[PDB]
């Protein structure tokens, strides 16, 4: 047993050039 | 953006928005949410979390003051006891007989004044107008609100604190307003703008201490 | 000089390598020349300081070879 | 002059090493060479301009 | 205005506030003209005096010496001790060439 | 509060485990808002950098 760290990706939502509605998706 | 230039000052105006150049504040606060929700997700599993999902919130809800939403939909997969909405500053536990499920979270940007710097002040005031606020419809009336002094480096929060989540969101704003990608990006080019750049550290002197650390994987040519 | 051309090559056989320049040494020919240019050495820092000889700490004798000012 | 011309020699010569044998710290023994040292190959930035006090 | 004298600091521990009037103006942060000059005649006594007690031994006038009129002097300014004294002292008519200079 | 002290510590390292610079950090933030990524030029200049900074790393 120890210290295990996984920092998993953070994929930030689109905000420009989404193409898309207004509303950002989920 | 959140600059509310109460006036018409060219420079002044000129040098705002050069300072937020390339769409700023619409990525610093989608990437202070990510922030706050990566720091909750890294151990929400202890702190009864069942899933933590942001809403639907459209890129003129986090510039808009006059209509709020919420900024995390996280779930608790427990009868999370709704605390007394109160200043995270404050140190009293305080709880009325309020229990819920879903719990939210919201963080807001501001840019104050002189004035306009009592941040826990106007972050009480802001949580209480979005309590019933007529269009900022959150899911979870127990739903907290955050701010961020932007312009005088300050950041609050006084909604409804979770039980066992005050101390987790107050450590999340300080490693954030610490190191904040965002928000250190825009200081650093708030510095540049106004001509002032910190003396940086110079290299030290190798003592009699440090004489033997010049003979590592790093090449020195000793000039 | 003198001091320097019996630590460098103590024997006049004993000289450096014909692609080198630094006089060439084995562990036991170092370690003598390494002594006598510490004597050496420590006889300058007492002329120079009007003090003992071999009176300075192993860190303040490295810091005195170093350069430092001690 | 003379000054900045020998710090401009070293820069070149240090840019005449490949950057993969670039030296990562550069330690001058003369005090006041190091600011000319860092304007000189400002573009090299990879090499640490470290003091050293007790002269060699 | 005390009214928005007061700072603030952002401690780690929450919003503390921090507490603080007239902007001074050089009505008499500047000696009157009057007081400039019998002052001036005193320290040029003073300085003379101290001058011959110098010479008395056979010694300078150093600058701790006589260092209480560090910023007044004779000429408003105890400038004595300044670098060239005797290079520019060599060269008179100061006066009459800056009032000259106007045309110049 | 069930009452403890918070063990986080959050970071932004890149998928391929580098800790992304707060340049970097901030670039690749803005590179997700924007929806858009590196051209062929970047993509060059990138691929050169980390194969000289692996180099150097190795020796």
């Amino acid at each position: 047993a120890y210290a295990i760290n996984v920092s998993q990706k953070r994929k930030y939502r689109q905000y420009m050039n989404r193409k898309g509605g207004f509303n950002r998706p989920l | 953006t959140g600059i509310f230039m109460h006036g018409k000052i060219p420079t002044l105006k000129i040098s705002l928005i050069q300072i937020f150049r390339a769409h700023l504040w619409q990525k610093i606060h989608e990437s202070i949410v990510m922030d706050l929700c990566q720091v909750f997700d890294q151990e929400l599993d202890a702190l009864e979390i069942e899933t933590v999902q942001k809403e639907t919130i459209h890129p003129r809800k986090s510039y808009k003051m006059n209509s709020s939403c919420a900024d995390i939909l996280l779930f608790a997969s427990y009868k999370w006891n709704v605390s007394r909405p109160s200043l995270l500053a404050d140190s009293k536990d305080v709880m009325d007989s309020t229990t819920t499920q879903k719990y939210w979270i919201d963080i807001q940007l501001r840019w104050g004044d002189y004035d306009s710097h009592d941040i826990e002040r106007y972050a009480r005031a802001k949580f209480l107008d979005y309590t019933t606020d007529n269009m900022s419809i959150y899911p979870s009336p127990t739903g907290v609100l955050i701010a961020i002094d932007l312009a005088y480096n300050l950041h609050s929060a006084y909604g409804n604190w979770f039980p066992g989540s005050k101390p987790l969101i107050q450590q999340a704003m300080a490693k954030i307003m610490k190191a904040n990608p965002a928000l250190y990006v825009l200081r650093e080019r708030i510095r540049k703008g106004l001509q002032l750049y910190s003396s940086e550290p110079t290299e030290p002197y190798l003592s009699s201490q440090n004489y033997g650390e010049l003979f590592s994987n790093q090449i020195i040519w000793f000039v | 000089n003198d001091r320097a051309k019996v630590i460098l090559k103590p024997d006049k056989t004993t000289i450096t390598e014909p692609h080198h320049i630094w006089p060439t040494l084995t562990d036991e020919e170092w370690i003598k020349v390494e002594v006598q240019l510490k004597d050496l050495i420590l006889a300058d820092y007492g002329k120079k300081n009007n003090v003992n000889v071999a009176s300075l700490t192993q860190s303040e004798i490295r810091d005195i070879i170093l350069g430092m000012e001690i | 002059l003379a000054k900045w011309k020998t710090a401009e020699e070293v820069a070149a010569l240090i840019r005449s090493l490949p950057v993969e044998e670039q030296p990562k710290q550069i330690i001058v023994t003369r005090k006041g060479m190091l600011d000319p040292l860092e304007v000189h190959l400002l573009d090299f930035p990879n090499i640490v301009i470290k003091g050293s006090e007790l002269q060699l | 205005p005390q009214s928005d004298l007061r700072w603030s600091k952002q401690t780690d521990v929450g919003i503390t506030h921090f507490r603080s009037q007239l902007i001074p103006n050089l009505y008499r942060y500047i000696q009157p003209w009057e007081s400039e000059f019998i002052d001036s005649q005193r320290v040029w006594a003073e300085y003379a005096l101290k001058r011959q007690e110098a010479i008395a031994q056979n010694r300078r006038l150093t600058l701790e010496d006589l260092e209480d009129s560090w910023d007044r002097g004779i000429p408003r300014i105890n400038t004595l001790f300044q670098k060239d004294r005797h290079t520019l002292a060599y060269d008179k008519g100061w006066r009459v060439r800056t009032d000259f200079k106007q045309y110049q | 509060k069930d009452g403890y002290k918070p063990d986080v510590k959050i970071e932004y390292v890149d998928e391929t485990g580098r800790k992304l610079t707060p340049k970097e950090a901030f670039r690749q933030l803005s590179h997700r808002f924007h929806g858009k990524g590196s051209g062929k030029m970047k993509t060059e200049r990138r691929m050169k950098k980390l194969d000289e900074e692996a180099l150097l790393k190795k020796m």
